[PDB]
RNA sequence: CCCGUCUUGAAACACGGACCAAGGAGUCUGACAUGUGUGCGAGUCAACGGGCGAGUAAACCCGUAAGGCGUAAGGAAGCUGAUUGGUGGGAUCCCCCUGAGGGGUGCACCGCCGACCGACCUUGAUCUUCUGAGAAGGGUUCGAGUGUGAGCAUACCUGUCG
RNA sequence: GCAAAUCGUUCGUCUGACUUGGGUAUAGGGGCGAAAGACUAAUCGAACCGUCUAGUAGCUGGUUCCCUCCGAAGUUUCCCUCAGGAUAGCUGGAGCUCGCGUGCGAGUUCUAUCGGGUAAAGCCAAUGAUUAGAGGCCUCGGGGCCUCGACCUAUUCUCAAACUUUAAAUAGGUAGGACGGCGCGGCUGCUUUGUUGAGCCGCGCCACGGAAUCAAGAGCUCCAAGUGGGCCAUUUUUGGUAAGCAGAACUGGCGAUGCGGGAUGAACCGGAAGCCGGGUUACGGUGCCAAACUGCGCGCUAACCUAGAUCCCA
RNA sequence: AUGACUCUCUUAAGGUAGCCAAAUGCCUCGUCAUCUAAUUAGUGACGCGCAUGAAUGGAUUAACGAGAUUCCCACUGUCCC
RNA sequence: AGCUCAACGAGAACAGAAAUCUCGUGUGGAACAGAAGGGUAAAAGCUCGUUUGAUUCUGAUUUCCAGUACGAAUACGAACCGUGAAAGCGUGGCCUAACGAUCCUUUAGACCUUCGGAAUUCGAAGCUAGAGGUGUCAGAAAAGUUACCACAGGGAUAACUGGCUUGUGGCAGCCAAGCGUUCAUAGCGACGUUGCUUUUUGAUCCUUCGAUGUCGGCUCUUCCUAUCAUUGUGAAGCAGAAUUCACCAAGUGUUGGAUUGUUCACCCACCAAUAGGGAACGUGAGCUGGGUUUAGACCGUCGUGAGACAGGUUAGUUUUACC
RNA sequence: GGAUGCGAUCAUACCAGCACUAACGCACCGGAUCCCAUCAGAACUCCGAAGUUAAGCGUGCUUGGGCGAGAGUAGUACUAGGAUGGGUGACCCCCUGGGAAGUCCUCGUGUUGCAUCCCU
């Protein structure tokens, strides 16, 4: 019916494999008052 | 049917191999044309081998009203102002077209 | 979904403390939240709201969102082969800051005086910490010595509080 | 369930873009017409000979239907509708609870 | 015993020499080949490696983005692993020491009529042996129509993967899936 | 311990096989796709046909507003249609210095964030033929878009499908 | 076999609904049937012949040269899905981007910190189950002032996968710098009573790499095969009297793998392998079979039951 | 002991005349009689009959049967062998 | 917003175990629609006041998970509202379940788009959001029978033997309450408890479905012992006779018949005795074919019917050895 | 040294009984015209200042209950890894490591921020 057998093993063949971090990270999902005010802060930034 | 393929629609499922047409004849079919133009070209001496003089018409539709091409012929209205009898025309190598206008 | 709700197996881990019910304490509602800091996720259980599921109770994560009332957790998920990056939002209610980092900020300070007290010097050293190491030799002065010896066997004596 | 006969809502007209007073109305599917492009084809394709040519469904299970309120606002004129949950006896404007 | 993966051996593959059989890629190889060796430059050592890529990997450089990246660099010669391409949409073509595999027959005439250069990479060894004062340059490599049908699938969330498909119209995927008047959006 | 075979498991009291010769099974074709080789390149393709020509089914030549694919997208449609890049890493090269150094250069690629075109929404000084024009100003929306093209032809392997 | 229905003996009927020749009529979803689905040219619960037709098959069988390299899966989700398919995982090929110890990587530990409710424990703690006496014996019932039981107080035996205050071991998460820090300025339509915050930006300065060990390196993409019946073992563990039974958890093993040992054996012990010479071992052994002691020591056993004689293991 | 009789629920009608452990009865090798030294067989009875019954024909029946069954006499290599 | 519940204690005409009223204690022992768990006390419970956030517009996230959809849930943004003095709370139900694609139909919305020769008005077709349903719930439109049967396969899977197991069946031991006139143990062994056996039946599904001939009897050999008789002995509640218990012991023997296809059983009779079993439930190219288990046929019950019946009945081809 | 207002930590702070308190406070307390409030001026609300520290609040005490901490229980129970270890089995020793919990015993009974005021 089921089983968990070799998965593990299976898994750490080519994992397991952390996801790549970057300085910076996307804004989607951030508040969308703070992100549109961001916005308008570096559009008037000199 | 599997992986990232686009959709499949071959029309294949009739009796398709019973109607293949081959070209092999291809090359003959070009000589036995010369063969034909070139007896054509003696019997009508020395009339000219390009046919029968056709006028100029405009391509029908948006898509090719700027451009001039060889049509049928010469309307009857264009024939009579060129002062050239209808029954005349066909005989001295001009083509007829009774049928189209002139707008 | 699919044999399982939200909240199975949920018994032991979202229930609260023992004698530790009803009014949550208000240090709970005057903690400061920014981005970047590390929290640790538990559910308190007599807030329904914006609570995490229950994989993310007990698990740290690093904060990338604040709303009126709740903060955007980051939290390393391992699926099959792959950890994934599940950004999640938590009521503060179910959040507790975390002191994972507690020494790295006072270490740094510390790292940063004794390379500059060593540059002016011209004497390279190293800041790095070290595991405990091998001890020294030392002597120990002589004192009374205690003799252990094995002791006689006795059945009635195998029995908490004997027989 | 007990829907009272009058509803203060939101109303999407660009007139009112508000809350406003609705009456409540249940909504009841129209007669089907024999003009619409699904019945003309269909006819098409019952004529002649070949039976039925359409599945016609036989194993019902659900014992209720979504009942839609229908909310006419008053100042506008218009219409929106507003879908509830699965109940098997419905009323508008009946007699409250207690009263 | 041992205790490692496929007895210790790589299990990578990359190019050590073209897939060409055309005779003169593999005399500038052999060039390129002593060039890399008996001097340790790092320039020479690139263009080595990129005298093995196939095609695609050598992507073509227009005119005009070759003009933008030498702006200001004249002195410099401009160094392209592939096909130098005219382009239409430049109009003042300044004088430049371009060397490339391949000139496009427009795109050499406007060189050599601004008072440039085009120089193979033989004649780019008897001026800059270790590359000095070479501006090297590649080509746009993911700007093609397959790259667009790569990475996550259409269908998934987050997904701009064109897909596959015969024609384009109404009739041709826009249905459910595509929209949320038809099921799901996608 | 008898080979072949299905099988968790075959020397099997599982099946095929008395012996030898010869014959005997992933092919051809259409569509598409990735990869690679080759030609040309914002183009590419002599493909129907024509002109011919080894007295010739080949080869060679011909695209004059032909046609296919590409060169512009979004929208159901009426329609409208790309103001032309900022930044963090980064190959190579140049200078100083001879440090896990500091400046200049910053291609490819990746991450991040604007702008532009379109659907949807929103906005309207000033004009107009009253329904259009558009000064300014937008959006947690949507797109197989734009921000100095990359395609087309052809050969073959592999894969999906008829 | 004389014979794809015959032979021997024995039997039914034998002037009749009798037997038989020839002619003639009925033809395939049709005929004909005193009816057995009988018969219709050795073919009948739908004849025979040709064609459609190389009919379709998730099912059975087979599938043709050599070395070399890499090398699986019996698991997920969906499916009138359960002998199948697709999907993800595992695998190959093609590379590309970089890197050479300054690596930012790790099925490991260390340091700091966080979560837990199993094992055990607990009832002299809640809930439930449960044994016995003791005191008080106020007040209730029971019977005969007495008296048993209810009651109250302090004790007491024994318990819980769907009880619990408490509470391990093992395992789980996070962090240990150059994507760091500080200083001075700037941007905003967000935020504040407030250039107050928040985030971002510019300039300047500092940053011996900021635990150990290792790092036959790291990242990214494309196309695609096979597989989707598993089985065994230590340990945890459910159903079952039990099973070489059925079903799960972690790891290893077999399957796909020979080789030495266990007499013999897919899984036990040892150990994994190019073709050879020398040396030494692992497990297991050194009376013969059979390479190596009837080696050097102590004790126990005497089996007139086939004494006894090595993990799994009989 | 049995139930003519009475009470009560109830059907379109409540199996009547007959017949039966039947080629129809589960229980069952039913109970009684008979046949035998001994009978799960046979026959004759008995019947609250799992599940008998009237042209889905019931109950009989002389004559007939390469039809199923039991017994007796004759007969015998079926058997003792 | 105010209030505090279950229960108990002490009090009050009728009034009591239990009506209503008063005080006191009261960590929730109550209540919160439903299952269970969790959660909640100036509340999430109870009583009142005002109300419709059970609203409109997208997108993001979680659970499911392929990191697809649906359902459900959560955090924001932009509107419009409710409630409160206000902070604040409200996008249905305290939390964990309560539900549904394509096509088609129908409704709502947008002084919207199209009907392709140009217009107008009907009609029709589109765009956006809901509704009518698929419960086999990622969603065909679907009744039987075959004993007249067919094909592809399956030992992935039943009906034998064998194997594991031994609950059940069978056989044996230990303790000693009691029985035995007296007397635990001549002979027995309650309450318990330890085993053996594979001559019972089950459990399982490992071998066999390109087939291991499937009941019983007949015939014939060999083997076992847990010994019925026979040889030699011990014990007794063994005077004799007969009988019972136990030991060595498988050398020899264990029969003729009625009824039944039977295995089993039962009776008659003889006998020293008429013990129990194995050998692929020994034995069909050894027989036999009564039974079971093809096709004909009858009855009863069941079914509208075709037909069904571990119900009864009768007729029904038993092939080959020379390796 | 304290009180009061707002608090933080939420029993070392709770519960029960007994005892005690200068000053300013905090209370009890007086009244019901107005706002408000009920069956009920009890509560709530408004206005007030005659009386009292009786209660509340505060502090102390108890071989008090509870709670908190330690010791002990105990290297015990359990547990990770190991063995061609023991044993018919059930189970168990040893090796490399980790390591609890009632009873009993001792001790403790809050700490503290801002503001105002009293002791002054
Ligand atoms: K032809
Ligand atoms: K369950
Ligand atoms: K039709
Ligand atoms: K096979
Ligand atoms: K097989
Ligand atoms: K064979
Ligand atoms: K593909
Ligand atoms: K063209
Ligand atoms: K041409
Ligand atoms: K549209
Ligand atoms: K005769
Ligand atoms: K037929
Ligand atoms: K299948
Ligand atoms: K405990
Ligand atoms: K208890
Ligand atoms: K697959
Ligand atoms: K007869
Ligand atoms: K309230
Ligand atoms: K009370
Ligand atoms: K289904
Ligand atoms: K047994
Ligand atoms: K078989
Ligand atoms: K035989
Ligand atoms: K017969
Ligand atoms: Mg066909
Ligand atoms: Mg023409
Ligand atoms: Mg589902
Ligand atoms: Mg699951
Ligand atoms: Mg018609
Ligand atoms: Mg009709
Ligand atoms: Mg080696
Ligand atoms: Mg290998
Ligand atoms: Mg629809
Ligand atoms: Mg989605
Ligand atoms: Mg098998
Ligand atoms: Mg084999
Ligand atoms: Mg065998
Ligand atoms: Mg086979
Ligand atoms: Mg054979
Ligand atoms: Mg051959
Ligand atoms: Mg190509
Ligand atoms: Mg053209
Ligand atoms: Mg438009
Ligand atoms: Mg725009
Ligand atoms: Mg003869
Ligand atoms: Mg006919
Ligand atoms: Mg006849
Ligand atoms: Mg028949
Ligand atoms: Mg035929
Ligand atoms: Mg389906
Ligand atoms: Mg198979
Ligand atoms: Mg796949
Ligand atoms: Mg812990
Ligand atoms: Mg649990
Ligand atoms: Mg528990
Ligand atoms: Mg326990
Ligand atoms: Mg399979
Ligand atoms: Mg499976
Ligand atoms: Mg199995
Ligand atoms: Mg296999
Ligand atoms: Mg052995
Ligand atoms: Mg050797
Ligand atoms: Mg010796
Ligand atoms: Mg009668
Ligand atoms: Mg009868
Ligand atoms: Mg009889
Ligand atoms: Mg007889
Ligand atoms: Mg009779
Ligand atoms: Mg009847
Ligand atoms: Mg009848
Ligand atoms: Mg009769
Ligand atoms: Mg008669
Ligand atoms: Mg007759
Ligand atoms: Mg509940
Ligand atoms: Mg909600
Ligand atoms: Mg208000
Ligand atoms: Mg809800
Ligand atoms: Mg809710
Ligand atoms: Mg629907
Ligand atoms: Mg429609
Ligand atoms: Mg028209
Ligand atoms: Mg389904
Ligand atoms: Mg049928
Ligand atoms: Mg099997
Ligand atoms: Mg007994
Ligand atoms: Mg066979
Ligand atoms: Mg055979
Ligand atoms: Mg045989
Ligand atoms: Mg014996
Ligand atoms: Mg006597
Ligand atoms: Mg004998
Ligand atoms: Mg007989
Ligand atoms: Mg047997
Ligand atoms: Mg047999
Ligand atoms: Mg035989
Ligand atoms: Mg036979
Ligand atoms: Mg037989
Ligand atoms: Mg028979
Ligand atoms: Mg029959
Ligand atoms: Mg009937
Ligand atoms: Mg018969
Ligand atoms: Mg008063
Ligand atoms: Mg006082
Ligand atoms: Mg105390
Ligand atoms: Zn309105």
């Amino acid at each position: 019916n089921h089983t968990a057998h070799n998965q593990s093993y299976k898994a750490h063949r080519n994992g397991i494999k952390k996801p790549k971090s970057h300085r910076h990270s996307s804004t989607k999902g951030m508040d969308p008052k703070f992100l549109r005010n961001q916005r308008y802060a570096r559009k008037h930034n000199k | 049917m599997k992986h990232n393929n686009v959709i499949p629609n071959g029309h294949f499922k009739k009796h398709w191999q019973n109607y293949v047409r081959t070209w092999f004849n291809q090359p003959a079919r070009k000589t036995r044309r010369r063969a034909a133009r070139q007896k054509k070209a003696a019997t009508i001496f020395p009339r000219p081998t390009a046919g029968s003089l056709r006028p100029i018409v405009h391509g029908q539709t948006l898509k090719y009203n700027m451009k001039v091409r060889a049509g049928r012929g010469f309307s009857l209205e264009e024939l009579k102002a060129a002062g050239i009898p209808k029954k005349l025309a066909p005989t001295i190598g001009i083509a007829v077209d009774h049928r189209r206008r002139n707008r | 979904p699919a044999g399982h709700g939200l909240r199975s197996r949920t018994r032991d881990s979202f229930s609260r403390a023992f004698r530790k019910k009803g009014t949550i304490a208000l240090s709970t509602y005057l903690r400061i939240f920014k981005i970047g800091d590390y929290v640790d996720i538990k559910v308190n259980g007599a807030i329904h709201k914006g609570m995490p599921h229950k994989f993310y109770h007990g698990r740290t994560g690093r904060v990338w969102n604040v709303t009126k009332r709740a903060v955007g957790v980051e939290v390393n998920k391992q699926v099959r082969n792959k950890i994934l990056r599940k950004r999640i939002h938590v009521r503060i209610e179910h959040v507790q800051q975390s002191r994972c980092t507690e020494e790295v900020r006072e270490r740094i300070k510390k790292n940063d005086q004794l390379k500059a007290d060593a540059k002016a010097r011209g004497e390279v050293i190293s800041t790095k910490r070290q595991p405990l190491g091998p001890k020294p030799g030392f002597m120990v002065e002589g004192a009374t010595l205690e003799t252990v010896t094995p002791i006689p066997y006795d059945v009635v004596n195998d029995l908490k509080g004997g027989y | 369930v007990n829907v009272p006969k009058t509803k203060k809502t939101y109303c999407k007209s660009k007139e009112c873009k508000k809350h406003t007073l609705h009456k409540v109305t249940q909504y009841k599917k129209g007669k089907d017409s024999l003009a619409a492009q699904g019945k003309r084809r269909y006819d098409r394709k019952q004529s002649g000979y070949g039976g039925q040519t359409k599945p016609v469904f036989h194993k019902k299970a659900k014992t209720t239907k979504k009942i839609v309120l229908r909310l006419q606002c008053q100042g506008c004129k218009h219409v929106s509708q507003h879908p509830i949950k699965r109940c098997k006896h419905f009323e508008i404007g009946g007699d409250k609870k207690g009263k | 015993g041992i205790d490692l993966v496929a007895g210790g051996k790589s299990k990578k593959t990359k190019r050590t020499a073209p897939k060409s059989d055309d005779v003169y890629l593999k005399l500038l190889v052999k060039l390129y080949r002593f060039l890399a060796r008996r001097t340790g430059s790092k320039f020479n050592a690139v263009i080595l490696k990129r005298l093995f890529m196939s095609k695609i990997n050598k992507p073509p450089l227009s005119l005009s983005r070759l003009i933008t990246y030498a702006t200001g660099k004249g002195d410099n010669i401009v160094v392209l692993v592939g096909t130098v391409t005219d382009d239409v949409r430049a109009y003042e073509v300044p004088k430049i020491k371009v060397c490339a595999l391949k000139f496009t027959e427009t795109a050499r005439a406007r060189i050599e009529k601004a008072g440039g250069e085009c120089l193979t990479f033989d004649q780019l060894a008897l001026r800059a042996p270790l590359g000095q004062n070479t501006l090297l340059l590649r080509g746009p490599k993911n700007s093609r129509e397959a790259v667009k049908h790569f990475g996550p699938a259409p269908g998934v969330p987050h997904s701009h993967t064109k897909p596959y498909v015969r024609a384009k119209g109404r009739k041709f995927e826009r249905a459910r899936g595509k929209r949320n008047s038809r099921g799901y959006k996608a």
